[PDB]
């Protein structure tokens, strides 16, 4: 539809979701209904607390699939 | 490919993190159109509470609603 | 049939699931309620200061967050009624 | 009417407002019939004002958008 | 293979007990349900529950209300479970 | 489908619909669609005016999603309709 | 096809229920369907303690269920 995914195919991408994550990843993959595949996953939560103070609140994951129904943005990083 | 990369975790261990701070990790039995999934003796994980709220024995069906993560091979 | 055609280009009032009245200008709508207005302003801060109180002309509402929209009895363009500050401020529509 | 303005809002400078109270300010390149966006030269902020970060193209799933402000032309 | 809904019209023209989203419950005598779960439920009693807190001590104090009405529509949203009283 | 053909039967009929935001509103019932927004003539707020909001404001279209409850009368519903179209549909949604 | 033939061989057997509001839901499950609609009967309910214990049928909307698994 309206963004290709294959000009960020290989680099490290930010992508906010749902529920309050926000995840940081090189893409690796796609499908036309957004569903990803992350190499190098971080994953980032959200308290009253970690705002500017993001990097405490951090979880290292690999290898991922982030599902495409619960994506809300999706930018370079 | 995403679904090619779920199709190849069957029979594997896998963690499931959901869009809250809950996850679950268990064998990855199979999986539907939608991603609702069935998963075998689970463990359920509340990540900021820190602790597990139970060890599941025989097959969950979890539903693909709340799904945001699927990490093969499980945690670390 | 209920369409919102009845409301297109007259004086309307929205409230917003998050509980924020909007006194607005319908200028368009589609069939999930996607609200295209004009001319909104809120309802809440009238009384303290009347510049603030304008907030835009123009202005995309998506139809999800759209609760309610009724219909005002303008006489002409430049002039509505009534304010209000002193009331058990309006919820949300989650529980 | 809605999206239709939007197609023909390409280019434009706008606002968004999302469900998670963050804002997006950047110039919209492209929607689809299902409102999502990419836009174009991006400033993030929080509800409160706080600027976390700053993007050339970002894409923005309709679903999560709360409202849209749209230059008053 | 009956499904949760062939058995719950199984319990059409009886007194259910609904328990609904934010702390209430209706009983009713449940006229007319969906696959959304939107029921007509007539002769309704409404209960809300609410925790009243001592300011000093910080105890809980369970609070309640109730209304009544004669046929009343319910969108399936709201609903959490289906059961008698 | 039911509801919607539930709802059509009850135009013309006087309602009260009590919304997600505690909002109690009457109105006389002009119209329903296919998700059940409701379009409501002549409305007054029901428990008290307390949500004055409003005041200036005669017909509301509801969106179907942030209604909570809809309240009616006895006398406008027969039960052994609701009951035998209600074993009828359950029947119809899955089969 | 693998979650129908897990629908199937659950049929009869004792299940926890959790909703999306993280109520727990334990008994024997009489009826599910493909929109993971449930009816438990002998259900106890679980929250910080035991909420609710049930007498008849208990019916649960799929749209609000998070997970149904075997109890052992």
């Amino acid at each position: 539809s309206i963004l290709d995914l294959s000009k960020y195919i290989d680099k490290t991408i930010r992508v906010k979701f749902q529920g309050g994550r926000e995840a940081s990843g090189i893409l690796k993959g796609f499908d036309p209904l957004l569903n990803l595949v992350l190499d190098g996953t971080i994953e980032y939560m959200r308290d009253p607390d970690d705002q500017y103070k993001l990097t405490e609140d951090t979880r290292q994951l690999g290898l991922v699939v982030c599902r495409g129904t619960s994506v809300v943005l999706i930018c370079p990083q | 490919l995403p679904l090619e990369l779920v199709d190849k975790c069957i029979g594997s261990r896998i963690h499931i993190v959901m869009k809250s701070d809950k996850e679950i990790v268990g064998t990855l039995l199979g999986f539907d159109d939608f991603v609702n999934m069935v998963l075998e003796d689970v463990t359920e994980f509340e990540i900021t509470p820190e602790g597990r709220r139970i060890t599941k024995l025989d097959q969950i069906l979890l539903n693909g609603n709340n799904i945001t993560m699927l990490v093969p091979g499980g945690e670390g | 049939t209920s369409a919102l055609e009845n409301y297109i280009n007259r004086t309307v009032a929205v409230i917003t699931s998050d509980g924020r009245m909007i006194v607005g200008t319908l200028k368009g709508f589609d069939q999930t309620i996607n609200l295209i207005l004009d001319e909104s302003h809120e309802r809440v801060f009238s009384s303290s200061q009347g510049v603030e109180q304008v907030v835009l002309g123009l202005y995309i509402v998506r139809g999800d967050n759209v609760a309610v929209i009724g219909e005002i009895d303008e006489e002409t363009d430049s002039a509505l009624d009534l304010g209000n500050i002193r009331a058990e401020p309006l919820n949300s529509v989650a529980h | 009417l809605p999206l239709s303005l939007l197609k023909t809002a390409q280019n434009h400078p706008m606002l968004v407002e999302l469900k998670n109270g963050e804002t997006y300010n950047g110039h919209l390149v492209s929607c689809d019939n299902w409102m999502n966006i990419n836009l174009r030269e991006v400033i993030c902020t929080s509800r409160d004002g706080d600027k976390f970060w700053r993007m050339p193209e970002c894409y923005i799933r309709g679903s999560t958008i709360k409202y849209l402000r749209i230059p008053d032309e | 293979v009956e499904e949760p809904l062939d058995l719950i019209r199984l319990s059409l023209d009886e007194r259910i007990y609904v328990k609904m989203r934010n702390d209430r419950e209706l009983r009713g005598r449940l006229h007319a349900y969906d696959q959304h779960l939107n029921m007509i439920l007539g002769d309704v009693e409404e209960t809300v529950t609410t925790i009243e807190i001592d300011e000093e001590t910080y105890e809980e104090i369970y609070k309640s209300t109730k209304r009544n009405i004669p046929m009343l529509f319910v969108r399936g949203d709201g609903v959490v479970l289906v059961a008698p009283p | 489908m039911l509801f919607y053909s539930f709802f059509k039967s009850l135009v013309g009929k006087d309602v009260v619909v009590e919304l997600k935001n505690d909002l109690s509103i009457c109105g006389t019932l002009h119209s329903v669609d296919q998700y059940l927004n409701i379009k409501l003539t002549d409305i007054s707020v029901t428990d008290p005016e307390k949500y004055p909001h409003m005041l200036s404001v005669k017909n509301c279209f509801i969106r179907g999603s942030v209604v909570r409850y809809v309240q009616l009368p006895a006398d406008e519903v027969d039960t052994q309709l609701l009951q035998d179209a209600a074993r009828k549909e359950a029947l119809q949604q899955k089969q | 096809q693998t979650p129908s033939d897990f629908l199937k061989q659950i049929i009869g057997r004792p299940v926890v229920v959790k909703l999306n509001s993280g109520v727990d839901y334990r008994g024997v499950l009489a009826c599910l369907d493909g929109y993971m609609n449930i009816a438990l009967e002998q259900t106890e309910e679980y929250v910080n303690g035991q909420l609710k214990n049930k007498y008849g049928d208990a019916f649960i909307r799929g749209n609000n269920v998070l997970y149904i698994s075997t109890q052992k």
